[PDB]
């Protein structure tokens, strides 16, 4: 999926991907986003 | 070896691993405050009119 993705949009990079399966999105946002976060979120997600 | 990190709110050490502290500031009133002597030290003759 991250391939396909790759192949459709080719303006995202390397680190514009993280894991939907686990909760380590959190920390990759966090880290190349300086900290601050990101301004829109869109949650199709369960509880935790 | 320990570890902070503002930007993930995690701090690690050993076996340990906290996520989200959260802390108030205390009002830091407390009583029995200290009472300095405060005094000046001026010059006194010997025979005062």
């Amino acid at each position: 999926k991250r391939a396909y993705l790759q192949a459709r949009f080719p303006q995202l990079d390397s680190t514009s991907f993280a894991n939907s399966r686990d909760t380590s999105f959190e920390q990759h946002v966090l880290w190349h986003t300086g900290g601050k976060g990101v301004d829109l979120v869109l949650n199709s997600l369960a509880e935790e | 070896d320990v570890v902070v990190s503002r930007w993930l709110r995690v701090t690690v050490a050993g076996g340990v691993h906290i996520s989200g502290l959260h802390t108030e500031s205390a009002p830091r009133r407390q009583q029995e405050q200290q009472v300095p002597i405060l005094e000046k030290f001026c010059f006194t003759p010997h025979t005062e009119e």
